[PDB]
């Protein structure tokens, strides 16, 4: 989680271990707020803002015999 | 119309109203102010430049 | 108590017994909530929108002699 901080509003950033957000996790996560976050300020939950790197590399290998699937 | 200082709703937010005045247009009602007078299909009276009631009348 | 949320601003319904809220008693709700409230936002303490139900009601009863003012 990231707090991110303004006057008289709060943003809560928040992800599960994949990087998403679940409606259902945000409106857990607004819940357990209720209890903690400040009377009278703004929140607002949002999911990260996630970068999703596809890579493709090409290696060469000295013994060229331990070349496979594994 | 809310306060663009902190450009959010709040308790703070609200204030002053605003009183607004469409102009719409009419055939024949008689309390709006006439613009054109038409007799069947046709027009009755031109004026090529700004009109002035008053001013006309001195004129006359 | 009822305690309503607005951005900003917090305004706290209370009653006594009799469904009222003296002067006395506001200013003690107050000065108690003084150490309570949270820091750059606003408290208000106001009295709960008491509606007293007049009911005029007309009971048939079945024994006559029984009929009497107790």
């Amino acid at each position: 989680v990231y707090v991110y901080e303004e006057t008289g509003h709060i943003t809560v950033f928040a992800h599960d271990r994949n990087g998403n957000l679940s409606d259902t996790l945000k409106e857990d996560i607004i819940d357990a707020l209720q209890d903690y976050r400040p009377s009278g300020i703004m929140l607002d939950v949002t999911g990260v803002e996630k970068e999703e790197v596809n890579v493709s590399a090409t290696v060469t290998i000295s013994n060229k015999s331990r070349i496979g699937d594994t | 119309l809310l306060d663009q200082t902190s450009g959010v709703p709040s308790y703070f937010s609200k204030g002053a109203d605003r009183l607004e005045e469409k102009m719409s247009l009419t055939v024949n009602d008689p309390t709006s102010a006439t613009i054109y007078t038409f007799m069947d299909g046709d027009l009755y009276i031109q004026s090529t430049n700004a009109e002035m009631d008053k001013i006309n009348k001195v004129l006359a």
